[PDB]
């Protein structure tokens, strides 16, 4: 009903930079009181909504002053200056004078650190999953920067792609680093009909692969 | 010590209802509503409803109308939403919140991951991953063949903070997988335990599996 | 926000 167009839909930021996130309004939010009832809000990855801005410029209990929150009629800013690891989220505005209550569509703050390469990891299925007819082999990327990698698997020499499963973290919350697992999944028939296991990574760190492997028979 | 207990999660059949609880402690409840926000997958946070115990008022947003019925026991000091013929456009985690008049949703719940579909509850199977010399030791543990979410996963039931990934679960033929990693010095593993403790609330399930060498 | 329950 009343509308929250919130810009941009995510933000990048250097450690120690300054943001602004933009929202507006389909129409004026001052309530039949006299005050805004315009409110900033930040949800972490798997965090339940927390309550930053209220009564569009002042700052609820326990948020630091590089929060700042400014608005007049239709447009509205968020600004968070010397951004934290702890910064990271999506951060709603919402408007609480006219029902129904609507946020806005949420800005992702993603925040740029220095490159890191991956710590890659191997893990053959284990006895449990075997002896019921299936084996999965995980191989961990962690703490890794940029976002963007690419995982390879070989079976005796041979490369392999179906069967293949990748997923990402979100942003971690104290070093912003990536990590990501990639699952090969086979049954335990197949498993047993070959010898060695690699992983093989690719990123912006390095030129060669960074590649894990074991055998089998060892 | 003001907080809001909801339950972990509900699957619900497509068509059918469900009753989410958010229970206060800590405050008068009658001095402030119960407000009720869903949050999607990625993002969206979307106003639901509210209840104010001083009124006995009621409202809700026009997108489920026909179906929201939002109550509280003031007795027993806790708030009711009931959701109708449910569809899987309503799964998604409901968070309840507090206001005070003219006030802000300054304390809220946990959530309630509501899922809805014909698929049954499946617990999971906890599998664990076992492998450098001058290291450190990364150890896994798989999670597979679960449903619905959510799953909890710790290490040393919450004292193995830090060095410990969760990778969000991927759907697959209405099955979920998920991964997690924790690393520890060399000189702690296989010396000490290290115990992976996953939950999944909706089967109320709790597993734990030793990583053992 | 308001409230739903404090006009009245």
């Amino acid at each position: 009903d009343v509308l929250m167009t919130q810009t941009p839909l995510s933000l990048p930021v250097s450690l120690g930079g300054q943001a602004s996130i933009s929202c507006r309004s389909s129409q004026s939010v001052v309530y039949s009181d006299g005050d805004t009832y315009l409110e900033w809000y930040l949800q972490k990855p798997g965090q339940k909504p927390k309550l930053l801005i209220y009564k569009v410029s002042r700052r609820f209990s326990g948020v630091p002053d590089r929060f700042s929150g400014s608005g007049s009629g239709t447009d509205f800013t968020l600004k968070i200056s010397r951004v934290e690891t702890e910064d990271l989220g999506v951060y709603y505005c919402f408007q609480g004078s006219h029902v129904p209550y609507t946020f806005g569509g949420g800005t992702k703050l993603e925040i740029k650190r220095t490159d890191a390469a991956p710590t890659v990891s191997i893990f053959p299925p284990s006895s449990e999953q075997l002896t019921s007819g299936g084996a999965s082999v995980v191989c961990f990327l962690n703490n890794f920067y940029p976002k963007d990698i690419n995982v390879k698997w070989k079976i005796d020499g041979s490369e392999r792609q179906n069967g293949v499963l990748n997923s990402w973290t979100d942003q971690d919350s104290k070093d912003s680093t990536y990590s990501m697992s990639s699952t090969l999944t086979l049954t335990k028939d197949e498993y047993e009909r070959h010898n060695s296991y690699t992983c093989e990574a690719t990123h912006k760190t390095s030129t060669s692969p960074i590649v894990k492997s074991f055998n089998r028979n060892e | 010590q003001v907080q809001l207990l909801q339950s972990g999660a509900e699957l619900v059949r497509p068509g059918a209802s469900v009753t989410l609880s958010c229970k206060a402690s800590g405050y008068a409840f009658s001095d402030y509503e119960i407000h009720w926000v869903k949050q999607t997958p990625v993002r969206g946070l979307d106003w639901i409803g509210a209840f104010d115990p001083k009124s006995g008022a009621s409202a809700s947003n026009q997108k489920v109308k026909g179906r929201a019925i939002l109550t509280a026991d003031k007795s027993s000091s806790t708030a009711y939403m009931e959701l109708r013929s449910l569809t899987s456009e309503d799964s998604a985690v409901y968070y309840c919140t507090r206001l005070r008049y003219f006030g802000y949703f300054d304390v809220w719940g946990t959530g309630t991951t509501v899922t809805v579909s014909s698929a049954s509850t499946t617990p999971p199977s906890v599998y664990p991953l076992a492998p450098q010399t001058n290291s450190m030791v990364t150890l896994g543990c798989l999670v597979k063949g679960y449903f619905p979410e959510p799953v909890t996963v710790t290490w040393n039931s919450g004292s193995l903070s830090s060095g410990v990934h969760t990778f969000p679960a991927v759907l697959q033929s209405d099955l979920y997988t998920l991964s997690s990693s924790v690393t520890v010095p060399s000189s702690t593993w296989p010396s000490e335990t290290v115990t992976c403790n996953v939950a999944h609330p909706a089967s109320s399930t709790k597993v734990d599996k030793k990583i053992v060498p | 926000a308001v409230g739903i329950g404090a006009v009245f």
